[PDB]
């Protein structure tokens, strides 16, 4: 047997994968308090850690890489078919 | 979004599936066999959820629940007839004394234990379709899944054959008390008419509901209601447009199950007057299968 | 026994087999009813008498004698000397084996 | 006509409000076949049919005109998702695929099972 | 003991007749669609053409045994037979004959002969080898005694159903008790040793080859009582 | 009957019983020959068009 | 001037058939495929249609006209698939085979397999048995075509004639006669639109 092509749908990158990185980009959990209190994030037993790279990060990165690889494979197939068409057209012309 | 879930659900599910399947296959008591089969199916459900197709998980749950319940009712009738002796080592030749139970158990078990051309084959097929391959312990996970899936045949065959069609092993009284000619009447039965009707209706409704769910989910037109989840696993790609690799890979498990069926059917463990004729029948079946395949594929 | 569009005239009827003294001989493939070459050991780690019996030694000696006589006939009916050398060598080997076996 | 596999008969793209109205399961909404799926769902709603009829009808009966577009879009979507159009070509002829690489990314790692040595 | 006749609405044998398919009872009446009734009624089958077709194109009475005493053809002009296998020998022959049709046919027909072989290998090694093949290899199709050689000729089924005969000295034959081999070959006797006799196993000390005799095999009283074997 | 997937993946695709229409028998002669050749060419071109369209349309969904 | 579409498609077919028209066959299957490709029909990229001009429409007796209109409808369906609705497409297609046909085929296969098994087991191979097997196989193959012919001649034929009459009333005989004529522009046929199709 050989490994199968599995991963997140290439049409749904904006979503489960998109939101995961969007949260770390926003870093909204360490914004200033709305009342002006000196307290903020990182001042509780449960606090945000936006500089973290462990946990499900590895799984998300693997899924994103697999989706990118599948998209690259599709693009290469499209280029191959276009090249074949061009070569056949050139061969027809050169006769 | 749980790293722990990703690592733990498939491994534990597959280990439980293998353990329960093998223990159920080797089990000798009806209730214990059903309990270990339930453990194996719970493991398969965990592995399906790890795959991440909630529709497949729901289908597996429905199939398992319905047919496990039906089989439990059948074995309950068998035990009540056998006077609370749940071990089939004292059960033999019950097909005639419990005619309805025999056929009901046949249908329920073939559906429950994933067997080809049965309503319960598709749940395991979809589980193997959706199984993920990025796991570090994927070798162990896959081997355990295969062993657990094949284990169903052994326990189903043992339960059905030993309970009903095996040589009479039970106490003489069990058969004699019911074989008296005075009991011969239109009302004669070792079970309840209400029990039979309930089992029949349960089986019919289970078939109908499973078909409805299969149409809702596995059909080309997806008509299931929203699952309120934004995680797409891409598993449906190998169910809609499978590739030659996976199509031939499934054949490995199919043929493993076929060989195990042949073993449980034609394998002789005790001397009998039909040993030579059984070997002859096996040879006839092999040669006829070969010729039939030849004609079907090439000669038409 | 069983056939379709066939005649079993040449088949041996079970009546003859049931009868005793039916004078029937069986010829089967890969049948070896003569023990020649069974106990012919070209090289012996020990005395042939220790390991083999008089019956085995006699079988081997008879086979060797027959082969040597046939090769002697070959010598008689052959003319070219160069081809005759191989026959002579084989005869000498057979004679040595026969001598050792007969001594044992 | 002459539209792409993702476009529908009317070449109409539904908005988010229209999708919410004709609520589409997330499974379909994730893919690119929302435009072709919505007309099929609308046709089914206008002409409700039993699940037995849906299973036993190979052309979806009344809702065949939209089902053609939906089936084409679904085939393209799944084929591109699983990269089956390239995998099948490599399976059919690995040597020729390497000779004129359809996709070097998949070719460099593809290895057909030893059992399938046709 | 039966009281069914005391009630007019009670079940009857006419009602139970439908169970004759699943229940074995002596015949009571012949239905219009039975094979016997159809053959005896339709005049077509009475035609001499059909009668002669039945008479010729089927198993012949010549091969049918006619006595409880069998004297198979002598293997050697001076030998006398002792043991012969009737049914298990034929079954083993037919089973091993499959290697001449299924195997080349499988190679020339199956799309994946390597897949077929990979499936067969473990199948042979478990539940098939000990099941049939080793028993067939050690099976004795026929046994005769040559007195001039004081030997015994044993016929065996080989690969592809080929039959081959081998000679063994009577002095080299020994009786191997089943207890000495049960533990060594439990699986063989577990799944494939039922056909042959467990307590009548012999072996050749020189060659270390066993001899399995079918339980339903014919033995010759004169052969057993011959002084060479006693 | 309706789900031969197991048979297909366990024994392969067996020979299919004949299934065709006798519409072509309406025309006869050179007309029939030319139309049959055109239909065969169209079928081959359609298969190739399907293959190339499947390969090219990878980027349709943006 | 521009590259010929038919020539380009023929070259692309020659180049890419190995991918989309290749399956896994055994040795016997490969030999049979080789025999078929030897006795095949070549893919003529260009067909010379300048020799057969036409036949006058008045010649036909209004029944050959209906038959030729049926053929024209088949050609239109083959070239452009959006012309006909689902029901019309089903009418034009061969009637799908049924349980009767499939069971007959598999019963034939079963009897043949049983006969071969019996012959091998009893070593009952001879000229008469081989001839019987050949004749039985030939008869079975001939019979397997009977259901399709019966379907086409009984059910589909009147339906196709009715559809042809409907389309003749809609368009006119000369339109489908022009379509039947091989000189009809295939590109125009592909781009043609159906008045009777709501689409
Ligand atoms: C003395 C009375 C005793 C009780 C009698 C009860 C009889 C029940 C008989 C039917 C039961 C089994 C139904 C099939 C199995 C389920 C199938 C399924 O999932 O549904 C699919 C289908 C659903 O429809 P569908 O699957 O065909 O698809 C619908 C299509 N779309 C979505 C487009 C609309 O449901 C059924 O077929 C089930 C029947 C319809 C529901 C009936 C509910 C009302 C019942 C009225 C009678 C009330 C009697 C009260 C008696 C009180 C006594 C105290
Ligand atoms: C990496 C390396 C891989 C290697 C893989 C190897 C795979 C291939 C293995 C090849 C095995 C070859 C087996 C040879 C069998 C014969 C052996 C032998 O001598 O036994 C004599 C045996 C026994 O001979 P005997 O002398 O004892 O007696 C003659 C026969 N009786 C016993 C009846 C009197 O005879 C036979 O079995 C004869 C068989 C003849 C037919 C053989 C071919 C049948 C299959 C044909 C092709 C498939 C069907 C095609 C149908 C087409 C229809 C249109
Ligand atoms: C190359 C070296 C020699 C190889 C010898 C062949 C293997 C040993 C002899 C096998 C004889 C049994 C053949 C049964 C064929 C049944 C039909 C079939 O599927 O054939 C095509 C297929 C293969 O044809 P294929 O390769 O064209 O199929 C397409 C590929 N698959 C199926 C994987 C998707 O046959 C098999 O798969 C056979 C596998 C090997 C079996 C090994 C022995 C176990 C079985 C015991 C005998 C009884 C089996 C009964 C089965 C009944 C149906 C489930
Ligand atoms: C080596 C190749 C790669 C694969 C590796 C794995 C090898 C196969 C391992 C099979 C293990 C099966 C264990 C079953 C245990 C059942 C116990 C039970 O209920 O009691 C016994 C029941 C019988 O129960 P019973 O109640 O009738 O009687 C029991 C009698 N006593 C207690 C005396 C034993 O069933 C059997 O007997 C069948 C099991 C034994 C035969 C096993 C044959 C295996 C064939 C393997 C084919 C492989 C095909 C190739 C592809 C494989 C990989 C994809
Ligand atoms: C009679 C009692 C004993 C029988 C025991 C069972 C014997 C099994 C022997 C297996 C040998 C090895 C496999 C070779 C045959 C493979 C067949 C196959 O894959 O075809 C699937 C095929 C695949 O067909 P398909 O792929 O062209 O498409 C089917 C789908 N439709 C209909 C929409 C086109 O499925 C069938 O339709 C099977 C036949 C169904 C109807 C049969 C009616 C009865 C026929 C007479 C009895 C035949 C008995 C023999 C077994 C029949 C099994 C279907
Ligand atoms: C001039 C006149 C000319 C006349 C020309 C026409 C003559 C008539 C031709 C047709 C009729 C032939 C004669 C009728 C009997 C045929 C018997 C047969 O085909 O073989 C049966 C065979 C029995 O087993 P066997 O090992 O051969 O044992 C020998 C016993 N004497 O069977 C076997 O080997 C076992 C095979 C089956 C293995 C298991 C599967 C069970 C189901 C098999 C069904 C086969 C029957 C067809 C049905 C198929 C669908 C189920
Ligand atoms: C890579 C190999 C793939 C498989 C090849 C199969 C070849 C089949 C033909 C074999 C012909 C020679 C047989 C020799 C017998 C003998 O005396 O063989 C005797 C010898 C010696 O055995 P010992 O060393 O134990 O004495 O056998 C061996 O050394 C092992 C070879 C085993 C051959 C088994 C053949 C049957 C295979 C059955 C497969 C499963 C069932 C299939 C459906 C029926």
């Amino acid at each position: 047997t050989t490994p199968r092509q599995l991963g997140i749908d290439t049409n749904d990158l904006k979503g489960f994968l998109g939101e995961y990185y969007g949260q770390y980009k926003k870093r909204s959990g360490i914004r200033s308090n709305f009342l002006g209190l000196d307290v903020t994030g990182e001042n509780s037993i449960i606090q945000p850690n936006y500089d973290r790279k462990n946990g499900i990060r590895d799984v998300i990165d693997s899924l994103n890489a697999d989706a990118g690889k599948r998209k690259l494979i599709n693009l290469e197939a499209k280029n191959f078919i276009e090249r074949v068409e061009k070569e056949c057209e050139q061969r027809i012309l050169k006769k | 979004l749980s790293k722990y879930a990703y690592f733990i659900l498939p491994l534990i599910g597959s280990v439980t599936a293998f353990y329960g399947g093998l223990v159920s296959a080797f089990q000798s008591d009806t209730k214990k066999t059903l309990a270990y089969s339930t453990i194996s199916h719970c493991g398969f459900l965990m592995v399906s959820y790890s795959t991440g197709v909630l529709e497949f998980v729901i289908l597996y749950l429905y199939v398992h629940g319905f047919f496990k319940a039906a089989t439990f009712l059948c074995v309950g009738n068998v035990n009540r007839f056998n006077r609370n002796i749940q071990d089939f080592k004292r059960m033999g030749g019950f097909y005639k004394y419990l005619p309805f139970e025999c056929l009901a158990s046949f249908v329920c078990m073939i559906n429950l234990s994933g067997l080809p051309l049965t309503l319960g084959f598709y749940i395991k097929h979809l589980l193997f379709i959706g199984l993920v391959e990025s796991y570090t312990l994927y070798p162990l996970i896959f081997s355990s899944l295969i062993l657990g899936a094949i284990a169903g045949v052994f326990y189903s065959y043992r339960l059905f054959y030993s309970i009903f069609f095996d040589t009479k092993k039970g106490k003489k009284a069990i058969y004699l008390q019911a074989s008296r000619i005075i009991l011969n009447s239109k009302f004669y039965s070792n079970t309840s008419l209400a029990s039979n009707l309930s089992i029949t209706f349960l089986v019919l409704i289970s078939y109908t509901v499973i078909l409805y769910l299969y149409c809702t989910t596995l059909n080309n037109y997806y008509s299931l209601s929203d699952l309120k989840s934004i995680y797409i696993n891409n598993a449906y790609s190998y169910f809609y447009k499978p590739d030659y690799n996976f199509l031939n890979a499934v054949s490995i498990l199919n043929w493993f199950v076929i060989i195990l069926l042949i073993s449980v059917i034609y394998l002789n463990w005790r001397w009998s007057y039909y040993y030579t004729k059984s070997i002859d029948s096996l040879s006839k079946f092999i040669l006829f299968s070969f010729f039939f395949f030849i004609f079907s594929k090439y000669i038409l | 026994m069983s056939g379709l569009l066939r005649n079993f005239e040449k088949l041996v009827c079970q009546s003859q087999l049931s009868k005793a003294g039916h004078k029937l001989l069986l010829r089967s493939p890969n049948s070896t009813l003569h023990p020649t070459a069974f106990y012919y050991k070209r090289n012996s780690s020990q005395r042939l008498a220790n390991e083999m019996d008089v019956f085995q030694l006699g079988l081997a000696a008879a086979a060797l004698t027959r082969q040597a006589n046939n090769y002697a006939q070959l010598l008689d009916q052959v003319d070219k000397e160069a081809v005759r050398e191989e026959v002579q060598e084989r005869i000498t080997q057979n004679h040595s084996d026969l001598n050792v076996y007969f001594g044992e | 006509g002459h539209g792409a596999w993702n476009e529908n008969q009317q070449h109409y793209k539904y908005s988010k409000e229209e999708i919410e109205a004709y609520q589409v399961p997330m499974r379909i909404k994730a893919g690119p076949c929302v435009d072709t799926y919505i007309p099929l769902k609308k046709c089914f709603q206008e002409n409700p049919t039993s699940f037995a009829a849906k299973m036993l009808d190979g052309r979806k009966g009344k809702c065949a005109k939209e089902f053609k577009y939906y089936n084409t879009c679904l085939n393209h979507w799944q084929t591109y998702e699983n990269n089956s159009h390239v995998t099948n070509a490599y399976w059919a002829d690995t040597s020729k695929a390497n000779a004129d690489g359809i996709s070097n990314t998949y070719g460099g790692s593809f290895r057909k099972g030893l059992a399938w040595l046709n | 003991g039966d009281i069914r006749h005391k009630f007019s609405n009670e079940i009857t044998d006419d009602d139970y007749d439908y169970q004759r398919a699943m229940h074995v009872k002596p015949p009571k009446e012949e239905s219009l669609f039975q094979l016997t009734n159809i053959l005896s009624s339709v005049p077509v089958f009475k035609t001499r053409f059909f009668l002669d077709f039945i008479a010729r194109n089927l198993d012949t009475n010549s091969a049918v045994s006619t006595s409880d005493f069998v004297a198979p053809p002598r293997v050697h002009e001076n030998s006398f037979f002792v043991y012969h296998s009737r049914e298990l020998g034929n079954v083993i022959r037919k089973y091993r004959s499959l290697e001449s049709i299924v195997l080349p046919g499988a190679l020339l027909t199956f799309t994946y002969p390597l897949f077929a072989a990979f499936v067969a290998i473990p199948s042979y090694y478990f539940m098939f080898n000990a099941k049939i093949y080793e028993m067939s290899r050690r099976f004795v199709v026929r046994m005769d005694v040559l007195p001039h050689l004081e030997m015994i000729s044993v016929q065996r089924i080989g690969a592809f159903g080929i039959l081959y005969t081998k000679l063994h000295r009577i002095q080299d034959l020994e009786y191997v008790p089943f207890d000495q081999v049960k533990e060594q070959e439990n699986y063989l006797w577990a799944i494939g040793g039922h056909g042959v006799d467990n307590q009548l196993i012999f072996k050749d000390r020189s060659t270390g080859e066993f001899f399995y005799f079918e339980r339903q095999g014919v033995w010759d009283a004169k052969g057993l009582n011959h002084p060479l074997l006693n | 009957y309706l789900e031969p997937s197991y048979f297909h993946e366990t024994f392969g695709h067996m020979s299919q019983p004949p299934k065709y229409d006798l519409i072509d028998s309406n025309i006869n002669g050179v007309e029939k020959k030319l139309n049959k050749q055109i239909l065969h060419r169209e079928h081959n071109e359609h298969k190739l068009d399907g293959f190339v369209s499947m390969f090219k349309g990878s980027d349709v969904a943006k | 001037s521009n590259v010929d579409q038919h020539e380009l498609k023929a070259e692309m077919i020659k180049e890419l058939s190995h991918y989309y028209d290749h399956h896994d066959l055994s040795l016997f299957g490969k030999v049979q495929h080789f025999v078929e490709h030897l006795l095949e029909e070549k893919h003529h990229a260009k067909i010379n249609t300048s020799n057969f001009d036409q036949k006058k429409l008045e010649n036909f007796s209004e029944s050959k006209q209906i038959s030729r209109t049926v053929f024209a409808l088949k050609k239109i369906k083959t070239f452009n698939h959006d012309f006909f609705t689902s029901e019309e497409e089903m009418i034009l297609e061969p009637l799908p085979l049924g349980i009767l046909t499939y069971g007959l085929k598999y019963a034939f296969a079963g009897v043949d397999a049983a006969l071969l098994t019996y012959f091998w087991r009893n070593w009952n191979f001879n000229v008469r048995t081989i001839g019987l097997l050949g004749g039985l196989v030939g008869i079975q193959m001939a019979t397997l075509h009977i259901p399709n012919l019966v379907n086409e001649v009984v059910i589909q034929t009147p339906r196709r004639r009715a559809l042809a009459k409907k389309y003749i009333s809609a368009y006119g005989p000369q339109f489908f006669h022009d379509i039947v004529n091989p000189k009809y522009d295939i590109e125009h046929l592909r781009h043609l639109q159906n008045k009777l199709n709501p689409y």
